[PDB]
């Protein structure tokens, strides 16, 4: 976690991506070491359309 | 000698003995089909070359 620290501060960020995608942990929070940016409403996920039923 | 004066092929295992007798031991626990023996690794080349490809290019690892 500290070598990912460092990479980030580097900024190393084709390797950091290149792991997360496959499956590596990263604690984006440690990203932003100064201050924090905001949230903001982006689209959510686009869950499964499927239909249930019972019978009466 | 095993480190150094053997290619590193793609089926290894490992062994870590203070000992003559506890590496017999172990390698004789291997040999007999015992799938779970302390301080004694097994695995292939064969299944990981792709991790093992992208990981080792940085001196940093």
């Amino acid at each position: 976690e500290e070598t990912i620290a460092r990479w980030m501060e580097r900024g190393k960020y084709s390797k950091l991506l290149d792991l997360w995608v496959k499956g590596l942990s990263i604690d984006w929070n440690k990203l932003y070491q100064e201050e924090q940016p905001g949230r903001i409403s982006l689209p959510t996920y686009p869950f499964a359309k499927e239909s249930y039923w019972t019978h009466a | 000698t095993l480190q150094v004066g053997r290619v590193a092929m793609e089926e290894r295992i490992a062994v870590i003995a203070g000992t003559m007798k506890e590496l017999q031991q172990k390698l004789t626990a291997y040999v007999k089909g015992q799938e779970h023996i302390a301080d004694l690794y097994r695995g292939q080349v064969n299944r990981n070359q792709e991790m093992l490809d992208i990981l080792t290019s940085d001196d940093e690892l």
